[PDB]
């Protein structure tokens, strides 16, 4: 595959992403590393998918609400960023105030 | 012209007056103090005050700092204070107001062409953790330690041996020099104990002599009274302290007996609330003495619904008791009490127990004696409400008096309160920087003489620092040489006399202990009660001047869930 | 689109110009498979390996650098040969020659 | 006898008048020349040519290479031609026919016991990349730039503190003398830049003679005419190179001021195009001047759909804008502009741009330098077609101009030249293997001083080295001592004549700049053009000879999707 | 009084008479004396016997050992026996009882305040193993190899470059110095093998002078008579081993003409077997000589359902074959043959195979040598039953024969059994700790030089070492200065008087090889057998004095899928 | 579990499988480390499932096709090599040309 450690270093936040995804689907409020994980590899997706930098950084805010996390949360994230391989090459993607 | 206090403390970060919140516990501090002229502020960046000729001056190297840390919410023993910190030659410089003299007023902290910035508005600046009770079972747990806001770990072993899976003991001259050698690799300062168990005191001097700056008894190699006494004895002539672990057993005495041993000397003891071992069920009785320093581990701080449960089986596994065998079982409900484990947070409320410590993957965890000092202070506010010290609408004394429960007692009880333990001009620069909302947790930055030592960092290939998966990674102050002259390895007086950092070839910087021996409890910053207790011998009801200390478990807690991903 | 592909111009390469060949023919009288690589001196092969080894003196097989050439027991070949270049000094092999020719 | 063309390519890789793709991009090379002599090239291998007696000779280890790349397609700014590669004490000693001289004709690279092989038939190989722009953010970077092919990092700074996240300086002796030493634990040669922003020569003095090859300008720390000329004026005098990011805000003057203050004096311009910071809205301007040696960051190359929404949104997180502030969308819309993005790539093609870099964690991604430039390469033949240089059904003039500026020309930027940069005898052997369908992104072997610093490498368990997983490893270039050897830290003339390699204990290979300010356009490898060049200021359209320069956003590259798991 | 044999197992391990099994196989060893006195045996821990004026004197440091491993059940060679064993100054210093002479009877191991204590009871102890096939493709397989058990590594290499992919070979003083210092970094014994393949011996006396402890003579770099003859008159001239893969190809002569050119002379054959290369197809017939010391690689060990087809393709991939042309297929049918691989096994139960290695990543695992020996010991007791050599209802000899394969015999071949491959007092303290269920597959405890250099460790925040997630982490002995003191770099005689170790600046302890040239394989412990060997050139069956020797495939192995993740 | 560095390296490869099976499912061409990672990972649990050598070296070449990856991805994959422990211990499978 010869994996650069970038690439390495992307499979361990799709892993915390699963954590994530499993115990949102267990009903629990999620926590700050949950909810950061989960944002983050739903943007990865996106940019594998070939969407654009502006559709996921308002996609991006549409992942998780305020009742879906713990208390606080919202506000100990005031923006998400991931970089990803789009069609056209790495870009950064900044999520706005995420969680509302 | 005027600004509005919340526009002021969103640029620059709170200032006198203002509250802030601990992580997310019910904690709150308040500015006592801004060394700044308003107005004046140093800040960093694209057509900001750090600039040529503005709040950057035409000094040469020697006349300003390597280093300021702008802004900065500094928490510490001594004060609740906003100021700039200087650092120059990786020591303390100056805690006051940074800038250029040319064109400011009232600078202390001179800055120049040579001065790297640390932007620490909205940051909570704190000394570097010390624990001293390090069982050195791996060398993973100095990156866990550091990554937690630890800088300096005290402790003793050889790796994962038996003996180092009980206690503290680096034992004897060839396996001291050897881990006076590991050291170096590490990005932590670093201070070595050496078994105290013998009745011979040249075998423990010729241990001083090889590095180590303290001697760990432990009932695992026999804690009697003469092994006691002699420990003590070579201690008193080598500038260096003793570590008990008390004899559980009550085999050779009971407790009065170990006192008696100690005659009034100095010594520091372990787990004093004796969940984690001592003198079955009174060990805590040791706080009233004025020569003892008392230490917690952390297992039981806070009291939870899950304490006892975790504790009596935690205990069962380590010395494969089995619970069919109802001597055993007697056993490991001697020394798991409810009634001890309770008192002994009311005991840290109080002052009466001065250091917290980890225990190392020996019944302690090496990255949570921050996170559960804190945890402890906040159940203690929940429970008791306002310390009778405390002045004003905030928790500024109960801070301070915890604070000092990880960072200058240890350092004093060590000997090395010269070199750290708290942010004082002179001392060596290892620094916390922590945001407010993740205080005690998980900290900005970690500084280590000077330079940066481990810190989270994102995508190393993203086009800014902060794009996800954030973790912590060791930085330049963790590499090679840079690491050597950014930390610390500690000696006996002997060793640095003898020539041991020669002989072995040790790259780091080198420091020597000196005051173990007249330390006492009065020492102790915030910490110096020495109440009138007693434990029942039949109910393990623990009692200051006739009245029951006593607390309540926790069922949930703040610097938990919201913050580990596990 | 094939990434990294190569657009090779047609055509064919001629082989060690200019240079001194001669054939022989070889059997193996042996009962286990001889292979015999391109940069080998010839006349110090297996001598399982009946041929006339006078003529063979100072050659290799003419054959591209780094193919061999197999013979199985039994096995007949009448092969091409091409003489050794630069100083012309043989060291190694069986032995036999150990300087120059 | 004759073999077919199609059949030597196969065994021997491409000859003479053979094309190959680079990567997945339309790009394609053709070989210009062989240096073999057809039927004795060298294999290694089971019954192959480098054998005792046969393609090996017996020549003691002084007389014989130390290592071989057999059979390799070179492609350095020189030419594209097929060749045996020599190296001998870590250094290239010839480009030619390798093999043994008593049996062979024509050899120069002599093989002998003592001659490693590294087999390149079907292999492209390069020089190492030499990136000029890093903030040395966290030690990570070395490995992530090495991975990418990049053997060779200048930049400055002191781990993730504010200044650094800023700029690449690294602020006065004590942190010179720290990364100095924390550069001998990485497997990259490094030269520092000091804080070149002072009024007062003696502080700049001071900071060479620590050990900084270079100085760096920037705005954050006020790039005045006055800091310009002192930083100018140092430089002249002791022998190291400027790097500038101007006053984008136009505080002390507009880009015709800088250029004043310049005086037609050396300098190296970062991120001439100006997203990366620069006077607004014309910088770009620079790249008309004699003295002027220009370079772009990474991430405006090439002008993609997505480059203007994620550079506004970057922009405005980095300086902490929002949104609301019509004043702070003012200043991020007077620096992210597409009129200077899309010209920008169109600079490089006509080769008024001359070296690529990165500005790593700081507006600029450290693994993409090459991936970029070779991107940029793609767009512009799809765009423009054949350049005018250009003789030949191939690309091979755009490739050497391309390849020249990531290579060469940040070498002769840097004063380093003499050491780096090219495939060329006496050189350092540090050079790149790729195989065609992954040039440009992920190499087959990295060598820095003729030893294998990283490889991509299999299952370690495994009966072969190819079993997965296959990911990149640190290899025995990279490890202590031998690391230290094949490794170069470069210092200015009066830092070595000081002996600081000596007072820092500095283990590395040293090497001394020289020629930073003898270097003009004139001598930038196929990039020496110097267009008049014009931006209007209230449209941005960038004009040469009052033609518009602009080019067309691509919707998809090539050295992307296909490549990465991410 | 009395305690029941089971009560004393369970509390000390087993004693005289009582079996164990190894792993999940059908070898059962019995214990065949025990070395403590019945009551006096000492165990560590709360209220235990190592305790001061107990089972711990009052000796100084020179009167104690360092470390004492505690009732270990000793594996080796020479016997299956219980014991104490000490370590002083990072050598074995005694076999036997362990404790304090003051209160304690017949003690022979003095325990004092200078000792740490490894709790061996019910764990088997055993040397560290030694694998002298290993190609240094990367520096990654010396961790690989050290989990498995094995703590020296001999071989040759320069990294993932095509030489190293097929030999084990470190061609000539520039790169063997630079391995040298490389093996500093690595918490491996390592000594290097040079290229043998020269007709000049100068080329090959300027490697054993750079540091080489052996030459590999290998059929890529051409295994010719006069290649071989030339290598071992250096070798007999500088006390140093050869190592062979002989002519496949059977180029230059058939096997008869390569032991003609050898002339009695000692060698140590590579893959005797010939898979993994040699004369097709009776290279097997070598181990009849008494000048060879013969040696299998381990992916033919042993015989499985999956071999032939694993191999076939193995094979084919590694030398570029392709199935479609019928004289490759004629060559990979010559080397790959059920009928040699078959007989290997039996071979090795007959002592007349005297070393098992690995061939690492180049058709050879490295870190599954002891693995794969335990299950071919296995296999033949399945199919052959009881050895002839074999006392008692056990499988102790066979045990001794097998485990003498990868430690004592590969030691004397290298000339390093002055220093390592045995429990034997003055030898380095290498020494592995297995738990019964894990033997030869999983470590409990690996250790070097007297230091733990690497061992199995849970989380590192946990309260105990045992939680989840677990796996091998390296330890102190893995560290800086404390690896260097622990670990030895193998130099010839040569070197070793050229002042090779000041002149590199080697760091690690310095040993010197000797007795390379007098060792025969009747000195090869248990693995004497000299048989009268034949194989058929048209079947290629293996036959001793005219008898087929042959075994089955297994179909399911132990060691296997009961302990691996995938 | 006392994991060996083997299998710790195994675990990575099991993760970048899961990252193609997921994208696979949403039906995107996968590209070249996806590719590899899905057809080694099916080869590891074959072993696990006690599958043959020869069987696996055959049942490898029928997991992705040319319609499922990427243009130019069965060109850079002549063949893929894993290791895995068999029921008979660690065993190498070569698939050749896997898509076709
Ligand atoms: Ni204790
Ligand atoms: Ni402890
Ligand atoms: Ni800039
Ligand atoms: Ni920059
Ligand atoms: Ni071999
Ligand atoms: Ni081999």
């Amino acid at each position: 595959m010869e994996l650069t450690p970038r690439e390495k270093d992307k499979l361990l936040l799709f892993t915390a992403a699963l954590v994530a995804e499993r115990r949102l689907a267990r009903g629990l409020k999620l926590n700050y590393p949950e909810s950061v994980a989960l944002i983050s590899a739903f943007i990865m997706e996106g940019a594998r998918d070939g969407k654009s930098v502006a559709s996921l950084m308002e996609e991006g805010r549409h992942v998780l609400t305020r009742e879906q996390v713990m208390e606080g949360v919202p506000e100990m994230i005031p923006d998400i960023q991931v970089e990803a391989t789009f069609p056209d090459g790495s870009k950064l993607v900044t999520v706005h105030n995420p969680i509302i | 012209s005027n600004i509005s206090r919340q526009a002021y403390a969103d640029m620059f970060g709170p200032t006198v007056g203002d509250k802030v919140r601990l992580a997310d516990t019910e904690l709150w501090i308040e500015v006592e103090d801004d060394l700044t002229t308003y107005g004046e502020e140093v800040k960093f960046g694209g057509g900001k005050v750090i600039r040529d000729g503005m709040g950057q001056g035409q000094m040469l190297a020697a006349d300003c700092v390597d280093l300021v840390l702008t802004n900065a919410l500094i928490v510490d023993h001594w004060g609740i204070v906003k100021a700039d910190i200087g650092v120059k030659d990786g020591r303390i410089f100056a805690i006051g107001k940074a800038g250029n003299p040319d064109i400011q007023p009232n600078v202390t902290i001179p800055i120049g062409a040579a001065t790297e910035v640390i932007a620490a508005e909205g940051k909570i600046v704190t000394a570097g953790g010390i624990d001293t009770h390090i069982h050195w079972i791996c060398p993973q747990q100095a990156e866990e330690a550091l990554v937690s806001g630890v800088t300096t770990m005290v402790g003793g072993g050889t790796g994962p041996a038996a003996g180092t899976h009980a206690t503290t003991c680096t034992p004897g001259p060839w396996y001291i020099s050897r881990m006076l050698q590991a050291a170096d690799s590490l990005p932590v300062n670093i201070g070595l104990l050496g078994k105290g168990n013998v009745s011979q005191p040249d075998a423990l001097r010729e241990q001083v002599a090889a590095g180590v700056i303290g001697l760990k008894i432990h009932e695992d190699w026999g804690a009697t009274p003469a092994a006691i006494d002699c420990a003590l004895t070579v201690a008193d002539e080598m500038d260096i302290q003793v570590a008990l672990h008390s004899d559980t057993l009550n085999e050779s005495g009971f407790v009065e007996d170990t006192l008696a041993a100690i005659g009034g000397r100095t010594i520091h003891t372990f787990h004093t609330e004796g969940a984690g071992g001592g003198h079955a069920p009174d060990i805590i009785t040791a706080c009233a003495h004025p020569n003892i320093l008392p230490s917690s581990t952390n297992p039981t701080l806070p009291y939870t619904l899950n304490t006892i449960d975790e504790h009596l089986d935690m205990l069962m596994v380590c010395h494969h008791l089995d619970p069919d065998i109802a001597e055993d079982v007697a056993f490991a409900e001697s020394r798991i009490r409810r009634e001890t484990i309770a008192a002994e947070d009311v005991l840290h409320d109080l002052g009466a127990f001065s250091l917290t410590s980890s225990d190392s993957q020996a019944m302690g965890r090496v990255g949570e004696v921050i996170l559960r000092t804190w945890q402890v202070a906040h159940r203690m506010k929940v429970q008791r409400g306002a310390l009778a010290e405390e002045t004003g609408d905030n928790d500024n004394f109960r801070v301070k008096r915890y604070i000092a429960k990880y960072t200058i007692n240890p350092a004093l009880t060590h000997g090395i309160a010269h070199e750290v333990g708290s942010i004082e001009v002179g001392k060596l620069a290892d620094l916390v920087v922590w945001s407010p909302a993740f205080f005690g947790v998980k900290p900005a930055t970690v500084i280590k003489g000077g330079m940066i030592a481990i810190a989270p960092m994102g995508d190393i290939n993203a086009s800014i620092p902060t794009p996800q998966p954030v973790h912590y990674r060791p930085m330049f102050g963790a590499l090679g040489s840079a690491r050597h002259h950014c930390r610390l390895t500690f000696l006996s007086q002997a060793a640095a006399a003898n020539g041991v950092a020669e002989r072995l070839n040790l790259r780091s910087a080198i420091a020597v202990v000196k005051g173990c021996r007249t330390v006492q409890k009065a020492d102790m910053v915030h910490n110096s009660l020495q109440p009138n207790i007693t434990v029942d011998a039949q109910t393990y009801e623990v009692r200051v001047d006739g009245e029951l200390i006593t607390s309540e478990p926790a069922d949930v807690l703040p610097m938990a869930q919201r913050y580990f991903l596990f | 689109m094939i990434p990294g592909e190569y657009h090779v111009k047609p055509g064919q390469i001629a082989l060690n110009t200019g240079r001194a060949t001669c054939r022989v023919v070889v059997e193996n009288h042996g009962d286990r498979p001889i292979q015999v690589g391109s940069h080998y001196h010839f006349a110090e092969v297996n001598p399982a390996l009946k041929f006339d080894r006078q003529q063979a003196a100072g050659y290799r097989l003419n054959i591209p650098a780094g193919t061999a050439v197999r013979f199985e027991p039994g096995q007949k070949r009448e092969v091409e040969l091409v003489a050794f270049a630069g100083h012309r000094a043989v060291f190694g092999f069986r032995g036999e020659v150990m300087g120059p020719l």
